[PDB]
C-alpha cells in the first residue's frame, strides 16, 4: 500500500520513515530483500512521520536506507477444522513438513473480551483420580486451574498426568500451546501423541492442534504465541457447538519477554526492574479464556516463581484470575513425598457443603484443623524434645505423620524411572479411608505402611508383609 | 576527499563504547577493523552515527582514527586443522607453533534445530568414574549440570573424562570416537598451561582443541568465548561425527555481561543483573542435540559448571540454570572434609535421559545397590537394621576412586557384583580398598577372556556369572 | 446522579452494561469536591447493624464512620460485605423512612465472572431493589479505574444532603493505586518509594473524609464508608496498609491460622478495635 | 608536548582542552605555575578535543585558563638498586 524506509535498528526495535500513508498501530509490515519472511507490528506514533515497531524474528543484516511496504491489517492465521494434527508458529506457518494447510477462513491475533451479559454462572465437579486434588481443592468444569511452582518441583509432569487422565475420555477437541520451553519435550509430546493414536497421519481423525515458540526465539516472538493459541481455540467455541480443553505450559514467560523490550521502547522501569504496565496486558490477554453462553473453555496453567519467592510482582498478580490454586513446595519434595502439594495452601472455589455434599466437606475441614495443629508445636518438638509432650500432644503427632504419608500417590508416567506402578483412586475410597484414619481405627499400624499405595487396603496388607 | 559510505572517525571513546562518524552502508552486527589492528562490532545504528563494542583495551583507540568495513557477520575459523591447537577467542593462536590452516568459517550466533530433525538419546557416554557411571549415567546428546562450591572437585571430573577417551579414539570403529573441546573463562593463566601439560602427559592433546580468555582479558572477549567454541563442536554434528564440550564457568560470563549492560546504562534488576540473562543462556545450551538418520547422526554433548556461595541453590542464576539443562550432579563441601572423594550427594543427583542408554551388565548390577543404599540411608538416623548399617557402610566404601585414574566398563561391573552378592561382609571396613586393588590386578593379569566375554556380548550371562562366583570365592578363600 | 440509578450497573461513567436501557435523570454533579467542614458536623449516636453476631457483639458501629477491613487472600473480606448488604431488608420493608439504608458497591480490578456470580447471588435474595453496582473490571484503562471510587462517592453524597442515610464499600483499594502509578509513569513525573508517586497518600486522604454525620440544620443525613486492604504473608507494617491504617477509625482483623482451626469467621478479637 | 588550558574544576576532577593533538588514555599531564608539582591522568576523550582527568593531589585555587603540559608517557619512577632503605610516594 505504501512505502517506508528504515531509520534505526537497536536489537529488537525498528523505525520506520513513511512518506505518505501513515499506517494504524497494530498493523504488520513486510521488509523486502531477504531470504525468509520478516514481519514488523507497529506499536507507537513518534512524530514527523515515524513510527516505532518491534519485529518478530533475527535483525542482523539489516542496512538503514532499506525498504519497507505496507500490509492493511494484523496478523492472520489459518483457522478451521483442517488444523488438527498440524503444527504451527508464531504467524501461522507449518513446521511439520507436510504442506500448506488450507483452510477456507483466516482470523486475525488481536480483538476484544465478551462482554458482560454474556457470561455463564454454572458450577461442577471435575475427578482427576489424585487423593489431595479430590479431598481439598477439587477442580470445575469451565474454569480456570493454576500450577504454582518453583524450579525442578514438577509441574510439567503434573500436566502430563492430568492429559493422560482426563484428556483421552474427553468427547470435544483439544488445544496444546507450548511458551518458551524445552524443544526435545515437544518433540516428545509429538512421538507419544503419534504412538497412542491422538493424531493420525492417514485420515481426518485427529483431535488436538499443537502451537510452539520455544526459548531458542528473540523476545519479540515469545510475547505473541499465546494470542496465537487462544485465536484457535476460540474458533472451536465459538463457530461450532464445541467443549475445547487449552493447556498452556509456563504462561510466566509472556510476562517476563515484555520486560526486555520495554527499556528500548523508553519508559521508566517501576519496581524489580518491571515495566509500568504490567497488570493491564495481562487483564488484556487473560480476559478472553472465558466460558459464554455458546461454549466452554477448561484452562490449566503452568506459572513459575523466581527464586522460590511468592511476593514477586509476577506471580502475586495471577492469584485474581484463577478459580482453582495449587501450590508446590520445595521442602515437602525434599522429605520425598510426591506430589510435593502444600495442603494449607490450596484453595478452590467450590467448597461448600451446597454443592459436594456435607460429608465430604466435614471430612476435609477435619483433616486441615489436624494438620494446622501439628504445625504449631515444632519449636518446642525441634529443642526439648517429644518427652515434654503430654499423651494427647503425642497422639495428635502420631495421627498427623500418618495423614501426611497417605497424600502421596504413584503416577502411571512415572513408572519408568521409579519401579512402581500407577494407580487411580475413586472419590468414595478416599473419602472412606480418610474417615477411617480421623477415626483411628488404624493406630496400631506403623506409619510407613501408608507410603506410595493407593487405596486404603493396599495399606493393611503392606503392613502385613512388614511384620 | 573521503568518502563516509565505507569509511569513519571516531568521534568518542570510553566507557567500551567508541562511536563512530560515518559508515553509511554497515550493516548490523558486522565486523568492523581499527587502525591500531583491533576488531569491534557493530551494536546500534542511530540516524547520526554508530556504536561499536571493541574487542580488546582502550587505550589503543583514539579520537580521530579511521575505522573501515569488511563486509562479513562474526565468524571464526572451523575445521580439523584446529586438533592439537590452544587458540583465543577470535581463532589466533597463542601457542607459538605456527599458523591455523582452516578452509571453512561459520557465524558465532545460529539459531539451534527444530522439533523434526531431532531424535531420542540412544548412545552411552563413558566417563570412568563408578559412581557417574553407576547411578547418574549420562547418554550422547544431553545437558548435565555440575554444581557446587569451590574447591570441591569439579574440574578433575572434566579432566578424568578427557583421558579416559583414549580408549575408544585409538582404535578402529569410527562409530565410538568422541572428540572434545574445553573452554577457559575468567580464569588463570598458570592453571591452564598446568592443565594442558597433564593432558599433553597423556596423549589426549591429538583430539583436544582449547579456548582462553582469562582474568586478564577484557570483558567482550570474556563474552563472546563460549559461542566460539560451540561453532566449532557444531562442525562436527552436521557431518555425522560426535563431540563434546566443557564449560569452565558461566556465572563469570554472566558477571562480564552485567559490566557490559551497566556501562551502557540500562535499567537493572534483582542482584543489579539486567533482566536478558535468562536468553543469553538459554540460546547457548539449546545448541547441543541428536540428529536423526536422514540428517546424519551426528551429536554434541555439554557439560556447564556453576558455583555456588555456601551451598545456596536457591539463587537467581543457580536456579535460572536448572531451568534449563536434564539432569544435575551435587558436590558437598562437607563429604570432601571427611574423606569421601568424590564427594557426590546420591539423594539429589538425578538425570533424566541417560537412564535409557545404558549397558545391560551395568544395569543388572547397579539396581540392587540403588536400592540397598537407599535403605541404609533411611535407618542411618534387631538384626536386620544391622545388617543393613553393614552393608551400607562396605557399600560406601566401594564408591570411592583416586585421581587421573579411569576404568573400563567390565572391571567395574565385576567390582560392583563382589559388594552386591555379599561376599565382603566379613572384611573390616578398612580392608574394603586393599581387596579391591587386589582383586582387580589379578583378573586383569590371570583371565582377561571373560573381560572380553562380557564386553562383547554385553550381558551377564549364567554360565559368566557361575565363573565369576568360582573366581571370586577363590580369591577371597586365599585373600589372608 | 439521583434515585433512578437503584437496581441498575454501571461502569465508571455512568452508563448502563446491563441491557435494561437508558437512565432517565435529571440531575449531574462532579467527582471531585471538598468534604464538609466543623460547622455543619454532629456526633455519632445511632447504630448500624451487620448482622454478625461477632462484630455487633465486640466491634460495634455507628452511622458515619469508617471501618476497615484488612486480611491477606482468602480469608473472608467479601462475604462481610456481602452479608451486611442482605440484612437491610428487614428495615426497607418497613413503614418508617427513619431506619433506612442504601447501598453502594464498587468493584475495582475484579474480572467479570467474579461480579455477575455476586450480582445473580444479590438478586436471589431480594435486595437488588435498593442497590447500585460500579464496576471497572481488568480489562478497562487505567484511568476508568483511577477515577471509579470518586464516581461513587459522588452518587452517594446525593442521599446524604436530603435526610437519608446511605452505605458504600470500596474493594481492594490497593488496585486503585497501581493504576494511578502506571497512569503517572506514563507522563513523566519522577517516582518515590517502589516507584509510586509522591502523593499517595493524598489520594485516599481526601476520599475518606467525605463520610460525615450532618446536624438538623441540614437535613440529618449520613454516609458510611467500608476500605477494603490486601497484605502480603501477614505484613501490616508495609508502605500502603501504614497509611490507610492512621486515616480510619478502627480496623479488623483476619488471619489464616485461625481460618484453619475451624474459628470462621476468622476474626481477631485481641486487635480489632472501635474507636 | 602541546599545551592545553584548564576549562572546568569540579571536586576533583578536571577537563583540559588542546587545540592540536590529543594525548592517549592513561596519560600523565603536569600543570603550571604551582610551588608544588600537580599530575593529572587522563581517563575518557570527551570530544571536541577535551579529556576528562583525575588528580593526584589537592585542588584548590586553580583558574579557568592555566597552562598545562604533556609528559608523552606515563608515570615513570626510578627503579634500581639504590632504592634500598628509602622511602617515596605514589609518583
Ligand atoms: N578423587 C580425588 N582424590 C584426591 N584428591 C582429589 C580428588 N578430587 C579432587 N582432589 C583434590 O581436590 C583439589 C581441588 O581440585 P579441583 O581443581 O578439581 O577443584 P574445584 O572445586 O574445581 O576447584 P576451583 O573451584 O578452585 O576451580 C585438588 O587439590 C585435587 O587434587
Ligand atoms: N463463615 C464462613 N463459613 C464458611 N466458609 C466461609 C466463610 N466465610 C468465608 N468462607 C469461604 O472462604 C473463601 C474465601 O472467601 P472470600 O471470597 O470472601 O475471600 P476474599 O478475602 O474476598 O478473597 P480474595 O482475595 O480471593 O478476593 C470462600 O470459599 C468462602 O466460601
Ligand atoms: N510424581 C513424581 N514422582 C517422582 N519424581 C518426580 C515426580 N514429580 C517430579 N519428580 C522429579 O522431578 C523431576 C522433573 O521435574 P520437572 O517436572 O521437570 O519440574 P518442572 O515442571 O518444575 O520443570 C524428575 O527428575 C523427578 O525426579
Ligand atoms: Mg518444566
Ligand atoms: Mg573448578
Ligand atoms: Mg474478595
Amino acid at each position: 500500500a505504501a512505502t517506508g524506509r528504515i531509520v534505526a535498528v537497536i536489537g529488537a526495535v525498528v523505525d520506520v520513515q513513511f512518506d505518505e500513508g501513515l499506517p494504524p498501530i497494530l498493523n504488520a509490515l513486510e521488509v523486502q530483500g531477504r531470504e525468509t519472511r520478516l514481519v514488523l507490528e507497529v506499536a507507537q506514533h513518534l512524530g514527523e512521520s515515524t513510527v516505532r515497531t518491534i519485529a518478530m524474528d533475527g535483525t542482523e543484516g539489516l542496512v538503514r536506507g532499506q525498504k519497507v511496504l505496507d500490509s492493511g491489517a494484523p496478523i492472520k492465521i489459518p483457522v478451521g477444522p483442517e488444523t488438527l494434527g498440524r503444527i504451527m508458529n508464531v504467524i501461522g506457518e507449518p513446521i511439520d513438513e507436510r504442506g500448506p494447510i488450507k483452510t477456507k477462513q483466516f482470523a486475525a491475533i488481536h480483538a476484544e473480551a465478551p462482554e458482560f451479559m454474556e457470561m455463564s454462572v454454572e458450577q461442577e465437579i471435575l475427578v482427576t483420580g489424585i487423593k489431595v486434588v479430590d479431598l481439598l481443592a477439587p477442580y470445575a468444569k469451565g474454569g480456570k486451574i493454576g500450577l504454582f511452582g518453583g524450579a525442578g518441583v514438577g509441574k510439567t509432569v503434573l500436566i502430563m498426568e492430568l492429559i493422560n487422565n482426563v484428556a483421552k475420555a474427553h468427547g470435544g477437541y483439544s488445544v496444546f500451546a507450548g511458551v518458551g520451553e524445552r524443544t526435545r519435550e515437544g518433540n516428545d509430546l509429538y512421538h507419544e501423541m503419534i504412538e497412542s493414536g491422538v493424531i493420525n497421519l492417514k485420515d481426518a481423525t485427529s483431535k488436538v492442534a499443537l502451537v510452539y515458540g520455544q526459548m531458542n526465539e528473540p523476545p519479540g516472538a515469545r510475547a505473541r504465541v499465546a494470542l496465537t493459541g487462544l485465536t484457535v481455540a476460540e474458533y472451536f467455541r465459538d463457530q461450532e457447538g464445541q467443549d475445547v480443553l487449552l493447556f498452556i505450559d509456563n504462561i510466566f514467560r509472556f510476562t517476563q519477554a515484555g520486560s526486555e523490550v520495554s527499556a528500548l521502547l523508553g519508559r521508566i522501569p517501576s519496581a524489580v526492574g518491571y515495566q509500568p504496565t504490567l497488570a493491564t496486558d495481562m487483564g488484556t490477554m487473560q480476559e478472553r479464556i472465558t466460558t459464554t453462553k455458546k461454549g466452554s473453555i477448561t484452562s490449566v496453567q503452568a506459572i513459575y516463581v523466581p527464586a522460590d519467592d511468592l511476593t514477586d510482582p509476577a506471580p502475586a498478580t495471577t492469584f485474581a484470575h484463577l478459580d482453582a490454586t495449587t501450590v508446590l513446595s520445595r521442602a515437602i519434595a525434599e522429605l520425598g513425598i510426591y506430589p510435593a502439594v502444600d495442603p494449607l495452601d490450596s484453595t478452590s472455589r467450590i467448597m461448600d457443603p451446597n454443592i459436594v455434599g456435607s460429608e465430604h466437606y466435614d471430612v476435609a475441614r477435619g483433616v486441615q484443623k489436624i494438620l494446622q495443629d501439628y504445625k504449631s508445636l515444632q519449636d518446642i518438638i525441634a529443642i526439648l524434645g517429644m518427652d515434654e509432650l503430654s499423651e494427647e500432644d503425642k497422639l495428635t503427632v502420631s495421627r498427623a505423620r500418618k495423614i501426611q504419608r497417605f497424600l502421596s500417590q504413584p503416577f502411571q508416567v512415572a513408572e519408568v524411572f521409579t519401579g512402581h506402578l500407577g494407580k487411580l483412586v475413586p472419590l468414595k475410597e478416599t473419602i472412606k479411608g480418610f474417615q477411617q484414619i480421623l477415626a483411628g481405627e488404624y493406630d496400631h499400624l506403623p506409619e510407613q505402611a501408608f507410603y506410595m499405595v493407593g487405596p486404603i487396603e493396599e495399606a493393611v496388607a503392606k503392613a502385613d508383609k512388614l511384620a | 576527499s573521503v568518502d563516509l559510505e565505507e569509511t569513519g572517525r571516531v568521534l568518542s571513546i570510553g566507557d567500551g563504547i567508541a562511536r563512530v562518524h560515518g559508515l553509511r552502508n554497515v550493516q548490523a552486527e558486522e565486523m568492523v577493523e581499527f587502525s591500531s589492528g583491533l576488531k569491534g562490532m557493530s551494536l546500534n545504528l542511530e540516524p547520526d552515527n554508530v556504536g561499536v563494542v571493541v574487542f580488546g583495551n582502550d587505550k589503543l583507540i583514539k579520537e580521530g582514527d579511521i575505522v573501515k568495513r569488511t563486509g562479513a557477520i562474526v565468524d571464526v575459523p572451523v575445521g580439523e586443522e584446529l586438533l592439537g591447537r590452544v587458540v583465543d577467542a577470535l581463532g589466533n593462536a597463542i601457542d607459538g607453533k605456527g599458523p591455523i590452516g582452516s578452509k571453512t568459517r561459520r557465524r558465532v550466533g545460529l539459531k539451534a534445530p527444530g522439533i523434526i530433525p531431532r531424535i531420542s538419546v540412544r548412545e552411552p557416554m563413558q566417563t570412568g568414574i563408578k559412581a557417574v557411571d553407576s547411578l547418574v549415567p549420562i547418554g550422547r546428546g544431553q545437558r548435565e549440570l555440575i554444581i557446587g562450591d569451590r574447591q570441591t572437585g569439579k574440574t578433575s571430573i572434566a579432566i578424568d573424562t578427557i583421558i579416559n577417551q583414549k580408549r575408544f579414539n585409538d582404535g578402529t570403529d569410527e562409530k565410538k570416537k568422541l572428540y572434545c573441546i574445553y573452554v577457559a573463562i575468567g580464569q588463570k593463566r598458570s592453571t591452564v598451561a598446568q592443565l594442558v601439560k597433564r593432558l599433553t602427559d597423556a596423549d589426549a592433546m591429538k583430539y583436544t582443541i582449547v579456548v582462553s580468555a582469562t582474568a586478564s582479558d577484557a570483558a567482550p572477549l570474556q563474552y563472546l568465548a563460549p559461542y566460539s567454541g560451540c561453532s566449532m563442536g557444531e562442525y562436527f554434528r552436521d557431518n555425522g561425527k560426535h563431540a563434546l564440550i566443557i564449560y569452565d564457568d558461566l556465572s563469570k560470563q554472566a558477571v562480564a555481561y552485567r559490566q557490559m549492560s551497566l556501562l551502557l546504562r540500562r535499567p537493572p534488576g534483582r542482584e543489579a543483573y539486567p533482566g536478558d540473562v535468562f536468553y543469553l543462556h538459554s540460546r547457548l545450551l539449546e545448541r547441543a542435540a541428536k540428529m536423526n538418520d536422514a540428517f546424519g547422526g551426528g551429536s554434541l554433548t555439554a557439560l556447564p559448571v556453576i558455583e555456588t556461595q555456601a551451598g545456596d541453590v536457591s539463587a537467581y542464576i543457580p536456579t535460572n540454570v536448572i531451568s534449563i539443562t536434564d539432569g544435575q550432579i551435587f558436590l558437598e563441601t562437607e563429604l570432601f572434609y571427611k574423606g569421601i572423594r568424590p564427594a557426590i550427594n546420591v539423594g539429589l543427583s538425578v538425570s533424566r535421559v541417560g537412564s535409557a542408554a545404558q549397558t545391560r551388565a551395568m544395569k543388572q548390577v547397579a539396581g540392587t545397590m540403588k536400592l540397598e543404599l537407599a535403605q541404609y540411608r533411611e535407618v542411618a538416623a534387631d538384626a536386620a537394621t544391622q545388617q543393613l548399617l553393614s552393608r551400607g557402610v562396605r557399600l560406601t566404601e566401594l564408591l570411592k576412586q583416586g585421581q587421573y585414574a579411569p576404568m573400563a566398563i567390565e572391571e567395574q561391573v565385576a567390582v560392583i557384583y563382589a559388594g552386591v552378592r555379599g561376599y565382603l561382609d566379613k572384611l573390616e571396613p578398612s580392608k574394603i580398598t586393599k581387596f579391591e586393588n587386589a582383586f582387580l590386578s589379578h583378573v586383569i593379569s590371570q583371565h582377561q577372556a571373560l573381560l572380553g566375554k562380557i564386553r562383547a556380548d554385553g550381558k551377564i550371562s549364567e554360565e559368566t556369572d557361575a565363573k565369576l562366583k568360582e573366581i571370586v570365592t577363590n580369591f577371597l578363600a586365599g585373600f589372608e
